[PDB]
RNA sequence: AUGCGCGCUAGGUCUCUGGGUCUCCUGGGGGCCGAAGCUAACGCGUUAAGCGCGCCGCCUGGGGAGUACGGCCGCAAGGC
RNA sequence: GGAGGAAGAAGCCCUUCGGGGUGUAAACUCCUGAACCCGGGACGAAACCCCCGACGAGGGGACUGACGGUACCGGGGUAAUAGCGCCGGCCAACUCCGUGCCAGCAGCCGCGGUAAUACGGAGGGCGCGAGCGUUACCCGGAUUCACUGGGCGUAAAGGGCGUGUAGGCGGCCUGGGGCGUCCCAUGUGAAAGACCACGGCUCAACCGUGGGGGAGCGUGGGAUACGCUCAGGCUAGACG
């Protein structure tokens, strides 16, 4: 453009699109699940994906990925939703935070601890 | 905190004697003398070539090791010497020389610097006539270090300073081993040092 | 990269067609090559299972060598001259040691007493001084002590560190050891000799007699022993021992042991 | 009798009737430390051969640079193609501040105080080309006074 | 698949149309090779996609989509 | 915790069954003396008030400490918490078992079907360390809204073409004005914060005392090259 033209019209900025509608600008979030299901992966993986349906504090329900080996979740336990994106599984965008509310830290991890929160193993 | 544990451990991963220890480093047991590969399992394998990363790295860890202050300190004395007058590399060393515990170990009341920390701390040693007992008090060009009254009937003090004689101090030092103490004349030079160490791989380091 | 070091290191060693040769740790055998090239019969003590079948291949077109799968320091060597060099006239060694056995390999080839001519080895410089000195060298110890004692060695090639295939840690340097037909000074008590030299040596900061009465088991009770006996032999222990020599050592042990053995 | 470096090792490939030969490409930079820099590309059935080559072609390919107190006479600009490298002179005690392929060029040039920056296309052989052009693009007071007055 | 106006930067060749002292010089228009230069390349190159200046109109990953919605214009299809 | 401390303890891991690593690391000798105990013990507070001066200026005398028996000093005196993430390329850090597109991992590229440095666990290594990682948001990298500093023949991007209003831009030679523009002086640009220097807390964070600097805008003075404007002229643009 002319300097004419930048005068007259100016540039535009570009604005940046949140990833993570649910969470409305928060860490986490509280909430419920409903359904707790396995789903299969998007194209060259196949697995089966632990899935919970999650209703938030928020006006939303989404679903949330299930990290680990195994877990102890109803169709009722309140649950931790994190922030994160699965690439497989196509319409999850949250994680579930292990060992928070009614989510327990999964058994016998010994390696990453912070991650799937787990209690220190005490030795003798 | 420090970092507290095995020592000539790093004297092999950074393939140089880095003289950590006292008087061990000396005799043929620095165990670089023996053994000058990096420690672990896959210590005495083929090396790859480094990255330009590895060797940057390779080079502030050996510079932060000799000296043994914490990376939050060194970056700290790196901020306040990049944003001085002069070549950013000569105020650095001169910045890291200054330290008490540094000039304790220099003068050579102690062998290692981790022992003068120990002096320095448990509180063996004044700055013109005042007790200080932290590692990392900065003295400037003329103040008087010297060892406390109350320590100087101890046996590692005399022991220590009593093996200078027939020894030399550095240039930017003065030293009286009878009247145990030690003046500062002035910041040290680049040359003054024998540090192995090129410090334009530190000063690249910290603008990744 | 080793294209005319080893050369130089064979021409040092001075073999010809005659003399015989003992290799420890060859690997590949890029010594092994030269040497069976210049050199009579020869030896070797592999004990890398992996590196055999690359050894071997290497060495398939030569007919003077011998393959042995013991360990040095196992091995007792003397029927391992009298069986293989039955008709040389002069037995050498070479070798590039392996840092962490470098010294108890030469210390027990040294204390075994070999008919061996000599050795020409390939080690690291930093114990390269130590082990060829002179009083007041800060290198003077133990290691010195022992090696000027059983033969004559004097540091021969230095091998910078930028050599290597793999850049290395260290600079190294051959050193050449003539084999000492008698032992330089008599004495009687050779291992408290010996532990009189590695008590002198404990420490090097502090002085000879506080070293000599602070490191033997007996040290207190002849406190006075040590004293009359350092100022007797006219080389007191007011020193720090760097200072002295192997006939000031010969002197002050003939002192001790003539007196207390 | 010189310095030499790797820039980039690269493998390619051209089909065949049934099949795919192969051939490498070597990108090397041979200085040393003072102010001569040449950069060499060689191709070859082989890595060792393409070594060779891009070796002999940096040999036979130098520039010298007009270096005072270890940097840069003045600021400069070069496109090459699509990229374009901007070389910029420092004070004492800075460090070449600069990414992998100029760093390499730079640093056996003798080089030891440049901030530098790559801009449109980042291809590291128009950047390495770039650099080099840009380097020897550069002029000194007695060379522009010389030219000017005589 | 190339907005308009102006100035500057080797040439050669083929045509259409004027004036001249008509061997050939001098304007305008339509093509083809090509200096310098440009371009990611193909290619462009005094009819520039070169070197510059002034003003206008557009572009900011692919689908969703010229879609839905709101507005205006049309008899309608439909268009912006 | 510090110094010394084996050609190298034990256990655990790997092994070419020789050994290698954890490793001077430990154990072990000597040395120091966090915590703890005893005694002492603050700066922050000199005024108001009172006596002599006038009911003034000076001078003189007392009271008052939440923090707090805290800081701190002196004297004794004990070896006296290490975790967290990562180790396929980005990016510093490699092997052995378990599993066999399963369980899982994942920021991207992607790894998982029998020999997995990419999952799980061990040994070892790397980075930081009273902390280390994760999620969310902002600037950077992003010359990826390009004033600095991008483009539109075919990659996204020349309006279907004219005529023309507001607007933007504008040939040569002189003279007036001094609007833009530039310069000098001055007022303002508060205190904090940012920069420099010097000091007080045993250093630092923190705090104090100084010195500058500053985009912008008023007031006064100055310059007229270039934009602006007024007046005169010219013919190379345009028009007849
Ligand atoms: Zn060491």
């Amino acid at each position: 453009p002319t300097i004419n033209q930048l005068v007259r019209k100016g540039r535009e900025k570009v604005r940046k699109k949140s990833k993570v509608p649910a969470l409305k600008g928060a860490p986490f979030r509280r909430g419920v699940c409903t359904v707790v299901r396995t789903v299969t992966p998007k194209k060259p993986n196949s697995a089966l994906r632990k899935v919970a349906k999650v209703r938030l504090t928020s006006g939303y329900e989404v679903t949330a990925y299930i990290p680990g080996e195994g877990h102890n979740l109803q169709e009722h336990s309140v649950v931790l939703i994190r922030g994160g994106r699965v690439k497989d599984l196509p319409g999850v965008r949250y994680h579930i935070v292990r060992g928070v509310y009614d989510a327990a830290g999964v058994k016998d991890r010994k390696k990453s601890r912070s991650k799937y929160g787990t209690k220190k193993p005490k030795e003798a | 905190g420090r970092y507290i544990g095995p020592v000539c451990r790093l004297c092999r991963r950074e393939g140089v004697k880095l003289y950590l220890k006292g008087e061990r480093c000396y005799s043929p047991k620095c165990a670089m003398e023996r053994r000058p590969y990096p420690p672990g399992q896959h210590g005495q394998k083929r090396a790859r070539r480094p990255s330009d990363y590895a060797v940057r790295l390779r080079e502030k860890q050996k510079l932060r090791r000799i000296y043994g202050i914490s990376e939050r300190q060194f970056r700290n004395l790196f901020e306040e010497a990049s944003k001085k007058k002069g070549v950013t590399g000569s105020v650095f060393l001169g910045l890291l020389e200054s330290r008490l515990d540094n000039v304790v170990y220099r003068l050579g009341f102690a062998v290692s610097r981790r022992q003068a920390r120990q002096l320095v701390r448990h509180g063996h040693i004044t700055v013109n006539g005042r007790r200080v007992d932290l590692p990392s008090y900065r003295v400037r060009p003329g103040d008087e270090i010297a060892v406390a009254e109350k320590s100087r009937n101890l046996e590692l003090i005399r022991q220590n300073l009593e093996a200078m004689k027939g020894r030399k101090v550095g240039p930017w030092l003065s030293l009286d081993v009878e009247g145990m103490k030690g003046k500062f004349l002035r910041l040290p030079d680049r040359e003054d040092l024998a540090l192995p160490v090129n410090e334009q791989l530190v000063i690249e380091f910290y603008s990744r | 990269i080793d294209t005319n070091i080893l050369n130089r290191i064979v021409d040092h060693a001075e073999v010809t067609e005659k003399t015989g040769v003992i290799e420890i740790g060859p690997g590949i055998g890029a010594l092994t090559e030269q040497l069976a090239k210049r050199a009579k019969k020869v030896v070797a003590f592999e004990i890398d299972q992996r590196l055999l079948p690359i050894l071997k291949d290497t060495l398939s077109p030569y007919e003077n060598v011998t393959v042995i799968h013991q360990d040095v320091l196992k091995a007792d060597v003397k029927s391992v001259i009298e069986e293989q060099f039955q008709d040389c006239d002069e037995i050498m060694v070479v070798a590039n040691l392996p840092y962490y056995v470098t010294t108890p390999i030469i210390m027990k080839l040294l204390e075994e007493h070999l008919p061996l001519k000599g050795i020409v080895v390939m080690l690291q410089k930093e114990v390269a001084e130590r082990m060829a000195a002179d009083p007041s060298s800060k290198e003077y110890g133990s290691l010195s002590i022992a090696v000027q004692f059983y033969t004559e060695a004097k540091t021969v090639m230095i091998v910078p560190k930028t050599v290597f295939v793999p850049q290395p840690n260290v600079d190294s340097a051959v050193i050449r050891l003539i084999l000492r037909d008698g032992p330089a000074v008599d004495v009687e008590n050779e291992s408290f000799f010996f532990q009189l030299i590695k008590a002198s040596f404990a420490q090097r900061r502090k002085t000879l007699l506080n070293n000599l009465v602070n490191n033997l088991p007996e040290g207190k009770a002849q406190k006075s022993t040590i004293e009359q006996v350092l100022e007797e032999t006219n080389i007191d222990g007011k020193r720090r021992g760097e200072s002295l020599s192997i006939e000031e050592f010969a002197a002050l042990s003939n002192g001790l042991y003539k007196a207390l053995f | 009798d010189f310095e030499e470096k790797m820039i980039l090792i690269r493998r390619t490939a051209r089909m065949q009737a049934g099949g795919r030969r192969f051939r490498f490409g070597a990108l090397v930079v041979v200085g040393d430390r003072q102010g001569r820099v040449g950069l060499g590309f060689g191709k070859a059935p082989e890595v060792p051969l393409a070594v060779q080559k891009a070796g002999y072609y940096a040999r036979r390919n130098m520039v010298e640079v007009p270096l005072q107190n270890g940097t840069i006479p003045h600021e400069i600009e070069v496109e090459f193609g699509a990229s374009k490298i901007v070389l910029k002179p420092a004070a004492p005690g800075t460090g070449v501040i600069a990414g992998a392929v100029p760093r390499a060029i730079l640093e056996l040039a003798g080089v030891t105080d440049i901030l530098t920056k790559e801009l449109g296309s980042r291809n590291p052989i128009n950047i390495a080309y770039a650099t080099m052009e840009a380097l020897r693009q550069l002029r000194t007071k007695a060379d522009v006074e010389r030219l000017r007055k005589g």
